[PDB]
């Protein structure tokens, strides 16, 4: 090995440990949305009926 | 109005595990790099009703006629829990209409 | 072969970091939409009283 | 108010990369599960963050501290230019804010 | 796309490009040092040669 | 989506090139220069067996 | 020989990238620093290779199996159209040529 | 000497990437195929090189300007700590020497 090649493999190896760090990130922030977003669709659905269902009324 | 076709498609699938979605391009669907795959609980209205998504990849060198077998990997945390309901794939074109919706499934 | 091992991982990490951020972003966009919504739905029910 | 957030701009450039910079004060002990979130300005609870990233817990944290800190917003975590006024806000894992920032645009 | 995306393809394709014009120097250096390091071998054969002709001679 | 695989691919490609080249450049410019050094003993003791 | 050169023509392209097919019989277990280079034929030591490439070490290699390899010679590894005879070579670690390939030209 | 190396240290660290500092004055006009070369003190002709680069042209270049270049040699093109000391020298594209550096050790 040499100098010239160690430096791409720190370079290499910095932006790998950075991308992952973020996916660790993004994976969070993506659990939380998915699940939140899913139960502000069905609430909003809940309250669409009430609306229907108050005209009805 | 299944110009997409899922394959393969588990009664089940195992919460927060990599998962591969098998769809089929019929020769009536021209594929565009804006369509895509969705994971939709059982009783969706529209495509804004999807859980997570994919872009469908473009198949390489595409030809008009073909047809075109695909794969899409979802990650486990694109899934939903264990929830006790049910979830399909659906195809969305770039205009919005779903072209393929798979047999139901739940993450278990 | 530790550079062939890095650059696919690279690889393969940022090929989920596009896919990630397009879901983020969308994601991110919906919910704040379907909040507002919400947030006037609510404001139609209890006017409706 | 046991959190503070400091050198917040009043604008910031849609899609590009941000930092937030904070301070954790005595008043407050920080948690492994207390996040920092962006709140479009006139929210009601916790549940209304736009995005948030978990706080990273100091590292040797002595009880009593003043600590600085600082998070990096990529630019997909962020509001588009929608005219609306956002800021940052500081939940602990028990779900109260201590920590609200001056507002802000992306634009 | 993304500015962090972007921010790694910018950093990638620069080193990419770094590499690639090392290794058109490395190319030009190995042309030139096989060359001549094969004309050297025949010339010191050529002359083990002549010290053995000169000293029975 | 390709440029992020074809950057990598061509990297991967020319840094295994690279390897390569720099243990023959090493392996010859070393040799090379220990010949130089025997070529020139050798034309030293050729002229001075003529020149006596 | 304990390596054997196979497909190999009696002449190839200057500076044209070349492929060196070769074999390793049982009677050989290859080692990471055997090496093949392109000798002028005539030859006497392991010094007058013209260039050379390490032998990859085959992964999960089995003693005794029969195992086939592949190398790829650049163009600029290449002699130039010099009307010379060269060949392969296997030369091991301990510095044994242990395979010597039919001649060919770069013409 | 038409060609001032700038600089040039009393020794270099092995297998280092390195900088070679020098100077075109007015008396030289440069040719795209001359070149820097490491030479062991002693040598007699251009052939006496260690290891070269090809000097890269001045963009623009002005007849009578003096411009002021750098190359990077890569630690793989240096001499090993072997004792012996070296110099840059730039080699026209006709074969002559015109400018020969302060001696160096790699150490």
């Amino acid at each position: 090995g040499s100098e010239f090649k160690e430096n791409i493999i720190n370079d290499l190896s910095d932006k790998l440990k950075s991308t992952m760090q973020q996916q660790e990130r993004d994976k969070d922030l993506i659990e939380s949305l998915s699940e939140d977003r899913a139960r502000l669709l069905e609430e909003k659905k809940k309250l669409e009926e009430e609306v229907s269902k108050l005209r009805s009324s | 109005f299944a110009h997409v076709i899922f394959q393969n498609v588990a009664k089940s699938y195992l919460p927060n595990a990599h998962l591969e979605c098998h769809y089929t391009l019929t020769p009536y669907i021209h594929p565009h790099p804006k369509d895509w795959v969705g994971i939709f609980k059982v009783g969706w209205s529209t495509a804004r009703d999807y859980y997570t998504f994919l872009w469908s990849p473009m198949p390489e060198h595409y030809v008009e006629g073909s047809t075109v077998n695909c794969v899409l990997a979802f990650q486990g945390y694109y899934l939903p829990n264990d929830d006790g309901e049910f979830y399909q794939f659906c195809y969305v074109t770039h205009k919005g209409e779903i072209r393929g919706a798979s047999t139901p499934f739940q993450f278990r």
